[PDB]
């Protein structure tokens, strides 16, 4: 609802059209585990596109825990420090690989 | 409020025990025992059910007729009263007709 | 509130390399850290190891 | 007793293998009769148990109970010893693989 | 020496057998020591992943019988009477107590004493689910074969380390034809133990050897098996119980 | 108009008739998919684990 969530007036993070453009994701935090059925999307996710997803954004910086976990998270903050977590639990590859990339597209 | 502030306590789950590892051992006993007892007499139960299945009415016939001359008063009455509100039940009430 | 290094997920090395890649610069990582290092910590660093 | 230290499942083929192989073969077969040897079957058990039995214990590396049904005849035991295998977890090879000074993996264990 | 088994019973002319190692626990390094030639029918049918599913949970659910009961407002002691008139107050209608909508009343659709689960599949099912079962441990290398079950220390400590030495798994099955032919050596072991289960030929299930992860045989119990199962391939049309004897079939 | 009754009276029979038996091959062509080893195996696949 417009009413009950707030607004605010379209702005970019210190005008990054007219300069050198910035990836503005800073960090990946990957938390998968050594087991749980439900990590297959991500860990075969880290198998093959992890690897090319940074070797095409040298400027993103990605870490793994790689800990027990019963449903693996990812956590991602930007430049301006804005904490936003999704859930991958139970979820493909492919679907993974399109939710990474527009992460990496967004502000 | 119907749930709990705190947690309750981590159940432990012992899947190595003397009931869980000789779990499913000895239902064969008639593809590879030369036929010598059937599956059925395996179980342990009542004596109204051993190796049959049944709906409420056919369970409840089958024990008045076994065991029913051994069960208490009260217990027999509630059975006569549970089987002729059954009987009328499937075969008046509900579609199918 | 805390510095991002006392927080978990960090490698000092590895961000320093990734945000020089970030805004389009490659140079020597001894002039990177000479830029980074206050004089302010140099004085905790060996006020802490003294102490 | 005493259990010795485990074998690594980890195995790779050392040069020269089939002129090691088809040494033992000769050794098996007096003198291998007919010529074209690699199409040379193992119908018989003793024949493939002496075979397969050298082939380990001096290798390092045994068929499974899922192939050696395969292995009708030798070529085929050639194509499954001349391709390597290997034992190593997944942080492992991960970090001895190239990869970028921004990705890093951890191990919480 | 070489210990070898070379299959009695008839193989299709189309399909070639299947060997495997054979292995023993007098030593500890010792492996690979015999073969044994396997029926392709038994040991290579289909995966049949459905044919698991139904014969496995069938043995877990038809030695269910349940207990929970619910009493009926019938059975709930009281709630004879009428509690007060139809028209006489601003009450709702309601013509006695222990109904499903008052507190403490019977349930109206709830479990109705021991309820018994008990159904019986066909016993080409069920046979042909143990074909499947020890044929895709077979494809994974998960079972073994030895000729007898005898060790001269005797211990679970040499036990469990001659297991993941081999690196068969967690969780072993243990298998022999009779009850009274078991060395008291390796019973000991297992007695102690609960991983490494022991259990005779004729109590051979799916879901035990599904649940641990790997499963052992004897040369005596693999002819054993296999002339039942394959009997049951070539079986004869069954005009009564195979309890009352035959001609030929015991 | 520009044709006559008796001019437009067979001409549309041939596509009329190969159209109509384009619907009866459709409505022929009507059994379960067909099923594979891929694609039951895959649901094994679930428990991939690393070494
Ligand atoms: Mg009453
Ligand atoms: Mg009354
Ligand atoms: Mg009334
Ligand atoms: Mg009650």
């Amino acid at each position: 609802t417009a009413r009950g969530t707030p607004s605010r007036f379209l702005a970019s993070v210190l005008h990054n059209g007219l300069g050198r453009y910035v990836q503005q994701l800073q960090r990946l935090s990957f938390s998968v585990s050594r087991d749980g059925a439900s990590s297959r999307g991500a860990r075969e996710f880290v198998e093959r596109e992890v690897i090319d997803f940074a070797r095409r954004n040298p400027g993103v910086v990605i870490y793994v825990n790689s800990r027990p976990c019963c449903v693996p998270r990812v956590v991602a903050e930007y430049l301006n420090g804005a904490v936003r977590e999704e859930s991958i639990h139970c979820k493909s590859v492919e679907e993974i690989s399109t939710l990474v990339q527009k992460l990496a597209d967004q502000s | 409020i119907g749930i709990r502030l705190t947690l309750p306590p981590p159940k432990v789950v012992d899947r190595w025990n003397e009931k869980r590892a000789m779990f499913g051992v000895y239902d064969n006993i008639g593809i590879l025992g030369n036929f010598e007892k059937h599956p059925k007499e395996l179980i342990r139960g009542p004596i109204w059910l051993r190796g049959w299945k049944g709906n409420e009415l056919q369970r409840c016939i089958r024990k008045r007729k076994m065991v029913g001359s051994r069960m208490f008063a009260d217990d027999l009455h509630n059975l006569n009263k549970r089987i002729r509100y059954l009987y009328k039940h499937f075969n008046r009430h509900g579609k199918f007709r | 509130p805390v510095r991002r290094s006392e927080k978990p997920n960090w490698d000092y090395h590895a961000e320093i390399q990734a945000f020089g890649h970030r805004l389009q610069e490659n140079f020597s990582l001894d002039l990177l850290k000479t830029a980074f290092v206050n004089s302010c910590y140099i004085k905790s660093e060996e006020a802490k190891r003294q102490q | 007793l005493v259990c010795p230290p485990l074998r690594s499942r980890a195995y790779t083929p050392p040069e020269d293998l089939q002129s090691r192989l088809e040494s033992y073969v000769k050794e098996v077969f007096g003198s291998s009769l007919p010529s074209n040897w690699q199409d040379i079957s193992l119908e018989d058990s003793r024949l493939k148990f002496n075979l397969l039995a050298h082939l380990a214990d001096d290798l390092g590396h045994v068929v499974p109970n899922s192939r050696l049904h395969q292995m009708c005849r030798v070529r085929d035991v050639l194509d499954f010893y001349n391709v390597p295998i290997q034992d190593r977890s997944k942080f492992d090879e991960l970090s001895a693989s190239n990869l970028p000074p921004n990705l890093k993996i951890t191990w919480s264990y | 020496e070489p210990v070898l088994r070379k299959v009695e019973l008839p193989v299709p002319t189309h399909r070639r057998p299947v060997q495997a190692w054979v292995e023993s626990l007098r030593g500890f390094e010792q492996e690979r020591v015999g073969l044994a030639d396997l029926h392709p029918d038994v040991f290579a049918t289909a995966p049949r992943l459905d044919i698991l599913h139904q014969v496995a949970m069938w043995q877990k659910n038809f030695k269910r019988i349940s207990y929970a009961k619910t009493k009926t407002r019938a059975e709930v002691r009281g709630g004879g009477r009428k509690p007060w008139p139809q028209k006489g107050t601003g009450r709702a209608r309601h013509g006695s107590i222990r109904s499903p909508l008052w507190r403490g009343g019977g349930v109206a659709h709830g479990p109705r004493g021991p309820t018994s689960y008990y159904y019986m599949l066909p016993m080409k099912v069920r046979a042909l689910g143990l074909k499947v079962a020890l044929t895709v441990k077979l494809a994974q290398d998960d079972l073994h074969i030895m000729d007898s079950l005898e060790l001269p220390t005797g211990d679970p400590q040499y036990l469990t380390e001659l297991a993941h030495y081999r690196r068969w798994g967690d969780s072993v099955l243990l298998v022999d034809l009779t009850h009274e032919e078991m060395p008291q050596s390796i019973v000991e072991a297992t007695s102690r133990l609960k991983t490494f289960n022991l259990i005779p030929a004729v109590g051979l299930n799916v879901h035990s050897m599904l649940k641990h992860q790997t499963l052992v045989l004897t040369l005596p119990t693999v002819a054993f098996l296999e002339d039942k199962l394959l009997w049951q391939d070539s079986r004869y049309r069954p005009l009564y119980p195979f309890s009352l004897p035959y001609s030929d079939f015991p | 108009p520009y044709m006559t009754r008796e001019q437009e009276r067979g001409h549309a029979a041939v596509r009329r008739r190969e159209a109509f038996e384009a619907i009866k091959a459709a409505a022929t062509s009507k059994f379960p998919p067909h099923r594979f080893i891929a694609d039951q195996l895959d649901h094994l696949n679930v428990t991939k684990k690393w070494s």
